[PDB]
Order: C-alpha cells, then structure tokens, then sequence
C-alpha cells in the first residue's frame, strides 16, 4: 500500500481482531485488552460496498444473433464478423484484467490510508502526554485504567487531565 | 502505560492482482468473473416457442414439421438442431437473412394472396412432404401443366399488400431432376419467372439437371423472398416450374431467437442465453459462451478476475 | 493565540460519481457529455453541394432531377430524403456501394466514350423523364430499333480510358413490362448484352413481364456499373434492351457525404455531421446521434457524466 | 479522500473564503483574521486545468457513412453493421464512465492531499513554538500579533525569537 | 548535528505524460510502443512455402506457374504481388472466401475424380498456358467438341467424397469471345451446366461476346468452387462451355497466411508478420501497421507512448 | 506526486547519489557523508519491475487476413472492414495513452510515497532526540559520530541511551 500502514510501521495484523477492521489494543494497571472501532471499519466498508455497487453493473443493451450455430454462414461474411467478435473480447479482456488490478490497488491503499487516519486521530488525541513507540502504539506517561483507555478509545480522553503529570514524566 | 493501533488478519488469505505486483495476499476477494451455468433455458416469463423439428424458414412455407407452427406468437424462439425448413429438397436464398428477420419478428399472422387457377393443375404433390400419404407445403401450390406436356398457359397474378406493416411474400423455383420430366409437369420449351413491385425487381429461370438422391429426390427447389411495402403489389409473371404462394407473412411484435440444445424452463427466470442454458450473473463478466445472447455479462478470456474486499493481509 | 488551515466550501455543491461513491458532493464540476445540437449544416470553409431532388447515383446516369449536377465539385456533399437516382423506374445493383464511393469522389468530371450507332434508332425517350415534354437521361442512349419489330443488329462498342485514375462506367438493361412491346423496340428472339474488361467479367440478359405501374411505366432499367482501369477498354456487346451510356465518370478529388434534413450555413464552421445538424464541441463525448460522422466526440449511452473540477464540499 | 483532510480532522470548510481554495484563520490580540494562501490554489487548480487539457481532446480520425439512412441496406450486412457499431458503444460508454469516476477519485483525492502538504508545512514552520488542535489549528505558546502571523503565511516566520518563551510556557 | 534524507536525481531527465500535467521530467522512462522494423520474414520454426510467381488459388487448377506447389504443405503461407492465379484469362467467383480458406488449410493434397468422357476431344489447350509450347491446366480438363462444330453429346458426371474431411471442388465455365468460335468448340444451340449436391444448388450458362485481349485471349473462364461434404455427390450435367476437374483438393491440417513483398529468413524467430517483415518485440503496443497479422502487438495511432520506470526528477 | 515529498519538503534530489534511489546525507564532527538505503531502493524498484512485468504482455489470440493488399475486396465489405479496424484502433490508441498516464501518475506517486515512509521512520527511531528542520532533515541534540550516524541508518540507533543528553539541550 501508498500509506506505509499495513505492511509498515505496523508490524503485522491481528488475527484476534474478529469484532471489525480496525481496533485498539492496550496494556495497562488491570492488564491488556483489544476492542475494535465501528467508526472506521464501517468507513472501509462502506467503501468497498461503493465498489461492489457499481462494478455488478447490469447493461440494457441487448444483442442478438448475427452467426448461426446450425448452419454456417458464407465463408466471408463469417470470417468478418469473427474477426470482429475476436477484436472486441481482447478489448474487455483487456478492460477486465486492468479494471480489477486498479480497483484492487485502490482497494489496499484506501484501507491502508484509513488505519493511517485512525493513528494519526489518537495521536492528536494524546497530544503532549505520550510519544510515538514506532510499532503503531503510543506510550502513554501517565496512568491510564480501562476507563480512560475507554476515553481514548470513544474520544472523550480529555488531556489537560494529565498533561501536568505526564509532561513531568519528560 | 501503553494503547496500539492495529487492523485484522487471517491465516489463510486470498491471493489477487494488483498494477504493482502479482498474487498478493488479501483479506477477502470476490469473483468477478463468472462461469456458472444453467442447463435450461429459463423461460418465465416469456411466452416460449420450441421449434424442435421444425426448421425457422418452415414456419413460412410450411412442411409437415412446422404445420404446428403456421402462425405462431413468441417473445422467445428457439431453434434445435434437428429442425428442417424443408421437405422437398431446396434452399432460401438468403436464408441466414431471413433467419434473422423471423427471430425477433414476435411471430407470424398469414393472410390469403387469393390467386385463382383456371386451365392448369393446382394439387401438385410428393412423397417427401407426408401428411396422409403424398402432399405439399401447407402455404404454397405447386401449379402443374393440366395434363403431361400439355402447355402452361403463361399466366399473371398480383397481390397488394393493405396493412400498415410491410409483407413477407415467398415463392419458389422448381428445378426438375431431367428435361424429360420437366416437360412432363410444365410443357416444353424455355421456362420463366419474373417476381416485380416497388423495391424488388429481379427474375428467375429453372435448371433442369440430375443431381443427388436428397430425401428421394434429385430436383430442388430455390425458395426466393422479398418484403412488399404497405399499397405495393407483387407480380408473377410465369409459365412453368412456379411454387406459387397461398398466404403472406406479417410480423406480429418483438421477440429474440436463440439456439440451443437444452430443454425449456417456466420456472427460472432469464435474460441472458446461450447453446448449454441460461447465465444468470450479476458478475460484470462471463467465460462461458462468446456468443451469448440477450443482456449479458460481457465476454473475456480469463477463467477468473478476483476483486480485493478486504485489505493487505499481514499474518501473525 | 491560535492558527488554523481551512479549504472554501459552498452551500450548493454538485453531485459526481468515484470509483468509491455515488453523488459525492463537490465544490465545481463540467460536463463530459455533449447534448447541445445546432439545426443546421455548418458548411464554412467548404464548398458544399446539396443535391435536393437529386439522387447521388443520379448524378452519373442524369435524370432530369440531375441536370443540375451532372458535373458538381463538392467537399461536402448533401444527400436528401426527396432524392431519386431515377426518372424511369429502376435500381443500381450494388447501389450502395457506388453511393459510398461517390461520397467521397470530391465530385465527378465526366468524359465522351464516342459510340457512333448505325441502321439503328438511338433517340428513345419517355414521359417519366420530362424536360420539355417526353425524354430520357442525359448521359444515356437509348438505342432502338430502327422500327417496330425490326432485327437488332448485334453490334459491339469499345472504349480505352487513358487517364491516369480509374474510369467509371455505367450502363442499364431495359426489361420490358411484355413481350409484346419488347420484340416492338427491339425485334423478336431472345437478347444479350455480356460486358467485358480486365477486371470485370459478367453477362445479362434482359427479362420482360408485367409489373406494378411505378411512375406510369411497367419496365424497369437495371443499372450496372464497373470501374475501367487505365489503359483498360470496356466492351459492349448487345442486341437489344441495352442502354448505352455516352460519358464516363472520373473523380476529382476527396469529399465526405452525409444525409441531412436541415438547411445549410455558410456561416458557422463544423466538422462533426448528423441528420439533424451539426455538433460542434469540444467535450469527448455525444449523446445526440450514434451515426454522426466527420470528425466526432465519442458516441457514449449515458445523457450526462460530470467531471469535478473542485475539492469534496463539506458545508459549514 | 485518500489524505484525511478533507472530511477529517478540520471538521469543515469555509464558505468565507472567497478569495482562493486554501487558507489560513487565525486568532490573536487584534482579533480575527482570513485569507487565502495563493500558491497552494494555484497548485491545484494547475493539476485541475491539466485534467482539462488533456480531457478536452479531438481525435484527426475522420468516420464516414457506411449506413443508409433513406434506403436501408441488405439485412444481413446492415445486422453486422449494427451489432458492430453497438459493441463499440457498449465499450465507449463503459470507458466515459469508468474514466470520469478515476478522475473524479483522483480529484478529490489531489486536493485532499494539497491541504495536508500545507498543513505539514506551517507545522514545520512552528516547530516547538506550537502544538496541534486536533482540528486543523495550531495553538501558539507564544504571543502572535498580526504581523507575526503574516510571517507565518507568507513563510518568513523564525521560530528561534519565539523558542525560548514558547517552550517556557509548557 | 543534523542527518538528511533524499532521493536521487539526474542532469538530464526524460520527458513523460500523467494524469494531471504534461512533460514532466523524470528519472528514467522505456518506449511502450514499438516502432522497430525486421526486413524479412522470420520463418524459423516454421515450415514456410513462398509461392513467388504463383498465386493462392492456382495451386487448386494448376497453371504453369503453379506445378510446383499443386499439393503443397505449409505452416506458413506466403502471397506475392508477382502471383497470379490464371494462365487463360478468367477470374474466380468468390475468389477472397475461397483465398481465406486456403490461408489457413495447412496445404493440399489432391485425390482424382476419375472421370471418363466417350465421344468428344478431352485435350484442349491454349498458347496462354505454357509448357511445352501450348497446354493447359494441370487440374483441370478442356472437354471439346470431338471436331469443329460436331453436337456435344449431353453428359453427367458424378464423385463421392469418402474421407473424413470434406472436399474442395473446382469447375470452370468458358465464355467464348465470340458465337462463331462458340459452336466451334461445342456445337451450336444453347449450352447450360448445372451443378447439384446436398449443401448446393445452382447453374451456369456461357456467354459467347468479345472482350479485350487479355494474355492473347478474348474469351474468359469462370471458375466456380463448392465444398462437398463426406458422404455427398457432386453431379455435373454439361453439353459445352465447361472446364471439367480431375482432381479434388482436400485441407492438410492448420497454417496461416500473409501477403509480403521482403525475403524469407529461417534464421530468426517470429509470429507477428506484415508485408514489410516481422515484428518482433516485448511491448505492448505498435505503430508499424495496422494490417499485422499473428499473434501482435495492439495497433496504436501513437508515435510514441512512454513509460516512467523512474521518479520526479527534480536537479540540483 | 500526491506525497508533498519529491517537490516538497526535500527542496530537490541528489545528483551524486548513485549507490541508490534513497539515501542519507549527514554533518557532523569528523565531516559530512553520504549512504543509500539499500531497502527502500530495492522496494521502489521491485514496484516498478512489477508494472514492467505485467504491461510487457503477450497475447495467445492470433489473427489473421480478412484483407487483400494485391486485389482489392468488394467495396462494402471493404468499406466496414476498414471502419471496424479504424474504431478499433481508436480505442487502443485511447487505452493506451490513458493507460500510460495512468501509471505514469502512480509511478510518481508511489516513489514520492515511499521517500516520506523512509523520513517517517527515522522520525520514529530519534524520538524525543531530534527535530525537524523543515527541509528533510533531523537536527539531532546530542552528538552524532560516524558509528551514531550509521546506527541510524541500519536502524539500530538507541535512543535512550542519549535521551536525558538530547532532552536536556531543550
Ligand atoms: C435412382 C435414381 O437416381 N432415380 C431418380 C429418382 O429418385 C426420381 O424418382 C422419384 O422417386 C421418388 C421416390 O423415391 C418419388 O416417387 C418421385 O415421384 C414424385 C414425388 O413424389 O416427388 C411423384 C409425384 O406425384 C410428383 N409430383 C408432381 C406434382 O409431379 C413428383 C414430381 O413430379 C417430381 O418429384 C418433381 O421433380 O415426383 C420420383 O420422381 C426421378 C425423378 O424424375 O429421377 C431419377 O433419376
Ligand atoms: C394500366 C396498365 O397496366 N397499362 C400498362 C401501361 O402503364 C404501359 O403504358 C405506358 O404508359 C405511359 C404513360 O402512363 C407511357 O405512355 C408509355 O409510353 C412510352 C413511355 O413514355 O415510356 C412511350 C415512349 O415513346 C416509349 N419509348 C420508347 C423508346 O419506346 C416508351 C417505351 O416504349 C416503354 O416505356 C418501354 O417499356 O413507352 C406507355 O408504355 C404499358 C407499356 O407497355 O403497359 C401496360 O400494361
Ligand atoms: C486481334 C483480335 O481481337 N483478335 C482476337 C484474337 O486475339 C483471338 O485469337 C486467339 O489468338 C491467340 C494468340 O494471340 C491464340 O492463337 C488463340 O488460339 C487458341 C488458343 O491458343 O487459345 C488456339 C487453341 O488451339 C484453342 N484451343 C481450343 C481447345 O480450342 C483456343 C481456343 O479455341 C480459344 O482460345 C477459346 O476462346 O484458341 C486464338 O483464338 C480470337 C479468338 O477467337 O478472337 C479475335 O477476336
Ligand atoms: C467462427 O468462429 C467459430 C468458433 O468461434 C467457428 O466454429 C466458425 O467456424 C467460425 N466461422 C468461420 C466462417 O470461420
Ligand atoms: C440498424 O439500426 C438502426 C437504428 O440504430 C435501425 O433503424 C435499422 O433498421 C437497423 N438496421 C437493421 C438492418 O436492422
Ligand atoms: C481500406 O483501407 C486501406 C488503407 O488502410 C485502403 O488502402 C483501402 O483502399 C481501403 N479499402 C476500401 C474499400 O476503402
């Protein structure tokens, strides 16, 4: 992917991580836990289902019989339409095996940018109370309980709490 | 003192393509190509006409196989592979042409020509063409000299269309298989049939000549068409080896023809068609059949295109 | 105390499609798709010929429609639908095929073939063709008979193109509406007219017999063409129902036809063409007419696809 | 988008912001103030006008009539004609499509990642002066009257005058 | 004190197209569209017949050129401007249907007819067809009158194809450039040669008339051809004007044919072909022509396509 | 390209870096240096030869001569050959420069991505020991001998073990 995420920084995935897409995982005073966020799962989703949408495409172009299986058209006339038939399936071969080499590098890109977002998120979050580990994790200089995990988590972490304390910590 | 970010993985992921690189791993990837058939022609819906022993062009002039369907109304012909638009020995000219024209015609309305015979044989007759016994196209005449070699009065018909869609009009050219027994059925000396109208303008001679034994037979007969617009009017003008015309063709509707060697079904429905069934796909492609039919996933080579639906997959 | 990076936005964004979204709302999109037509042919810059109650096969054979024309130089040329190639009743085999070259011939120079006709009628006309009262078409003779009934003398005629571009020739088969009138203008027994070159190679024979009275006439004239090479010579040879041409055709240059039922303008400057006009854009894409010619946007099914010139709009 | 920008961490954009595509909203002493920055909207609207260019494009290939429209052609040649020239629209109409909605997906992705170049780069500016809003904003630990923060926007701000007394109010 | 990071860059950069600008330069880019030429047909690999002086469709009736390949065997077929399918004047009916046939046959291998003709001459010839002062062609066989206008006794001649695949006939009809040479050859009266099977059915009449002086000849031959099924009968009924077969052709296996005018190599490999030589090459596309034949490159208007295989460049 | 890195921040390339496509260029005590990264080099060039693979294709359909180039076909027939072989090549004359565009823009792109991966990194090795100086380089607080500045390069530098130095000249 084009966002250094997955395949990056981010050592590997978790295979643990059966809830959603993306998730956080944490380890604290009560010990570790992994939950995952609806928010950006659904964001990826919804994106791929955008894809899905519009590549189960239905024309309402109807073409009809121009050979004859039975009883074989003159030779020159056949050889034309043959000939025309063959140039046109190397076009929508062609089309096909380029359509979904594109949307698929589009495909693990985007989900790749949207872990990236996510990270970047918490980062703004944490502000001044804790610094970059270089694996995807943050260590925080404070202490943080499964309730302010939890604030992290759903956003509420509010951080002038701690910037006092965790700032000591320097 | 710690909180990660992270994203799913699997164990066994699916391998797909990219404008990068080859058979990287992914989450979950769906087929985008299809191959899955169906070995019926999924028919509800549609009012279906299964040809079977009769051949399309039969339709028109009528052999023993296609009295079944004289007249018929379909949205959906089929054709089968033992069908026969002939008893008589013979070929359409143009015949792939017309084939096309009949396919998504809707059906046929015939309505009488009404010519009237006086001083010749009307009731001509073969043992190609059973019914009870000897017989003929149910839709055309096979005029014959009143006795053997008697002379064929050269005669004139003409017939005009008054319907707001155009006619089919079809006759035939008896070739007889000697000049003995050409003689014998339209008198001697030289033969001549000339069709004119409007559009159409041509004419037509007979070749008498030995040929193969085709269905107990070695004389043929070349089957002509033409459309005759809406006030026009036909004229044949002729002295022999003429299959006159009872009836005229009109084109009822819409429909679409296909061929195919698989039984009929009112219970699936379908929209694209082939020779082994129906695709019934939502799957933008197909690698089934290139010359299927109707509104369908368009033909590519591949035997599968696999669209990532999950992301990169990084295993543990 | 504070800084801050901010993108403009609008109350009333316009909806575009992605590969990931449909109507997604962006600050300012344009059209891909073109739509708007101009009810006129736009013929500035180019010497346009419209031909009206002339038939662009009539050009070469000169009906009196024609007589206009028997000599245009165009680089656009105007078929209309009031066009006929005819006077007296009767087609061109392979008609469109010389339409098509004829389109762009750049127009036609023609040149005398100088037959010279002796103990034979050459003056035949018709009320069909009218000028001042009965005629015939101004590039043909029609050679008859000296009198009612009166042999045909077999006769043979020659002409050697050398120019240095190819030479169009033209002739047509008369085929009497009987018998009777045929032996009249032309004597009796049976008629050939065989044609011959280098490429060319083929024979006709004429065919009399009723038919519908189109234009008050129940002969036709079957037209035939072939192109004579330099240094080639045609040969006719025929006894009857053979109408002999008086001049051959030559192309000038290149041209572009197209079939239009709107008025011309010298005015504004095109290069795309339809029956309805002209499209002058330059998005690259259509949506008016699928068999537009010239130079043209591509032909595309949908009526509108919108390309966002603007960032993703997120209103305050 | 692809970048997080746009419809991510600025929460919105501004209607007020007439003059340009981006631009700067600061807070200080004097009040409050708006405006465009110049090279950033030309950079996008270059890449836009270059998507218009190269878009607006005329083929020299000249197509003539092989249809009639008058006198219709024999059925069989004017069915391969028309089977032929459906398969290629079929084919142009599927490329106008897909064309328009890669482009599309590049567009908004393009001006999406602009915003974020510029946004890292007044980020470079500050340096330690400063620290993130997690709304698009940088909060300034020191005093910035006007004429500091156009030094900031037109890219002349030194940090090292601020340094000292930016950090002191940790 | 401080560590950087970057990225290389060159003086001299490449020039290539995106998205969103033009021209602009990056690190290294390679051609995508392939202009390079090979002189000469790369045969190597594959059994190559070039059939120089002798065209396509001779090697079926055998004139003089053509006696070194009537029954040849090929992978690859190679057509001269120089070739010529005729040594007596004459053209083929669906000559282009019947040239892709034989493109593709793999070669021929020719199987006697045997026919026996009691009561007329079977040795024709002419000064056209050269090999030892006057002959004809080696296939086929001039049935002539026994002496000068002698009555052509009205025959029937017959051959059932047995193998596996079927069987390419070949007859000809010969138009005399005049009727005095016409009843010369065959008696006087009309001549009619009708030709039946299963699949065919048609007929064919001389037409006696002069014509120029092609190859020292005023008279033409038609040749006609059919494919006649396993299992089926050709029937030829003739009483003049007819240029009998003696020998059928049958289809080897598979080739494939091209029209060049550069020298054949068995040295080099190759699979795309055209009539200036072969193209060999990895990329994608060409703008060599547009007519190539083989597994090719996709024809492309564009000079020039190219592909970054480098970054921005930016110098120093 | 849609990185902000090559015609960014990196004010412009190495003409003397020609050990690889990425690298390092340090100033410190005993001078100044310069190495390529040999991973990331190798990861842009293995994406490039993976376009390269894959666009150097070769199709299995054979085509022949529907043609005449010695004796001309009969004018109709000819006429739709040539318009079907003329809308043909239209749209692989189409296919082609779109599809060279196309990759042309994620060839840069891609590149531009995989340098700001890079910078990104040794970001998080130095932590707390370095900062940015706008420019594409880290101004590091401690002091940075050819051993320290190779460390970083083969990504094996602590920076604990300078962090109280590195932090303390604030
Ligand atoms: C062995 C051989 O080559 N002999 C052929 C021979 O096949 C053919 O004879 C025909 O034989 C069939 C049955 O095999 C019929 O009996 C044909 O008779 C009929 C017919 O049914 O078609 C009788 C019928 O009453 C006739 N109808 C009319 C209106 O005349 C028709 C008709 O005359 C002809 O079929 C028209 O061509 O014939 C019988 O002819 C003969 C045919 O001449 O040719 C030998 O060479
Ligand atoms: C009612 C019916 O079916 N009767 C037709 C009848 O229409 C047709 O007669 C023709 O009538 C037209 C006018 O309606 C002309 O008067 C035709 O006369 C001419 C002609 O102008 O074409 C006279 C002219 O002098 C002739 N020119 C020459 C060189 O001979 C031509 C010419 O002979 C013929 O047109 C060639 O076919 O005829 C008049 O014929 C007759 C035609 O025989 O047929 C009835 O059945
Ligand atoms: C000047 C002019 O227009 N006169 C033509 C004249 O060209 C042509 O005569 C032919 O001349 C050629 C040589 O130039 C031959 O001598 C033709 O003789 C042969 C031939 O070789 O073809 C002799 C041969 O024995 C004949 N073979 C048989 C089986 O009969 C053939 C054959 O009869 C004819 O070629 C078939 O058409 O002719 C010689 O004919 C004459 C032809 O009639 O026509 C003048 O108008
Ligand atoms: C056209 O192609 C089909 C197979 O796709 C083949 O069966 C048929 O014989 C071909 N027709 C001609 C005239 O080559
Ligand atoms: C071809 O299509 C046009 C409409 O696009 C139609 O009017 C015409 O009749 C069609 N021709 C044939 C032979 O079906
Ligand atoms: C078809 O195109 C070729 C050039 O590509 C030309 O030489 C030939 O004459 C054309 N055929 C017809 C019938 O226009």
């Amino acid at each position: 992917g084009l966002f250094g995420a997955i395949a990056g920084f981010i050592e590997n995935g978790w295979e643990g991580l059966i809830d959603g897409w993306y998730g956080f995982r944490h380890q604290n005073a009560q010990g570790e836990g992994t939950a995952a966020d609806y928010k950006s799962t659904q964001s990826a989703i919804d994106q791929i289902t955008g894809k899905l949408n519009r590549l189960i495409e239905k024309t309402n172009q109807q073409f009809e019989l121009i050979d004859n299986e039975f009883t074989e058209v003159e030779k020159q006339i056949g050889n034309v339409i043959n000939w025309t038939r063959d140039s046109i399936t190397e076009v929508w071969s062609y089309n096909a095996e380029l359509l979904v080499a594109m949307e698929n590098q589009h495909t693990i890109d985007l989900a790749d940018s949207e872990m990236d977002k996510l990270y970047e998120r918490v980062k703004r979050q944490l502000r001044e109370n804790a610094e970059e580990d270089g694996t995807g994790c943050f260590e925080i200089f404070h202490k943080c309980d499964d309730d302010c995990m939890a604030s992290i988590r759903n956003n509420t972490y509010d951080h002038s709490k701690y910037r006092e304390e965790a700032m000591q910590n320097r | 003192d710690k909180i990660c970010l992270g994203h799913h993985a699997v164990s066994n992921g699916t391998k797909v393509n990219t404008l990068t690189e080859r058979g990287v791993e992914v989450v979950n990837a769906t087929e985008t190509v299809e191959r899955t058939n169906i070995p019926r022609i999924c028919s509800k819906g549609k009012r279906t006409v299964d040809l079977g022993q009769c051949g399309l062009l039969g339709t028109i002039t009528g052999p023993p196989q296609c009295d079944q369907f004289l007249e018929f109304s379909a949205d959906l012909i089929i054709e089968r592979r033992e069908g026969s638009d002939v008893c008589y020995p013979g070929k359409f000219v143009n015949e792939e042409a017309l084939r096309q024209i009949l396919r998504e015609s809707g059906g046929i309305d015939k309505e009488a020509m009404g010519f009237t015979y006086s001083g010749i044989r009307t009731n001509g007759a073969t043992s190609s063409c059973r019914r009870s016994g000897s017989s003929f196209y149910a839709e055309m005449k096979w005029l014959l000299s009143n006795t053997d070699n008697a002379a064929f009065p050269q005669m004139t018909k003409s017939y005009k269309n008054t319907r707001k869609n155009p006619a089919l009009i079809v006759w035939g050219i008896h070739h007889s298989g000697s000049t003995a027994e050409q003689t014998k059925l339209y008198g001697s000396g030289n033969k001549l049939v000339t069709v004119g109208s409007s559009n159409y303008q041509q004419s037509f001679v007979p070749s008498p000549g030995a040929r193969t034994q085709v269905n107990g037979q070695s004389g043929r007969i070349d089957f002509h068409w033409l459309m005759l617009n809406p006030n026009d009017t036909v004229t044949f003008s002729f002295n022999g080896a003429f299959i006159a015309p009872d009836r005229a063709s009109f084109l009822r509707g819409k429909s679409m023809g296909i061929q195919s060697g698989v039984q009929v079904d009112a219970d699936c429905e379908g929209d694209c068609y082939y020779s082994g069934g129906t695709i019934i796909s939502n799957l933008p492609f197909q690698n089934i059949d290139s010359r299927a039919v109707g509104k369908c996933p368009r033909y590519v080579k591949q035997r599968s295109l696999l669209l990532a639906t999950g992301m990169k997959n990084v295993p543990e």
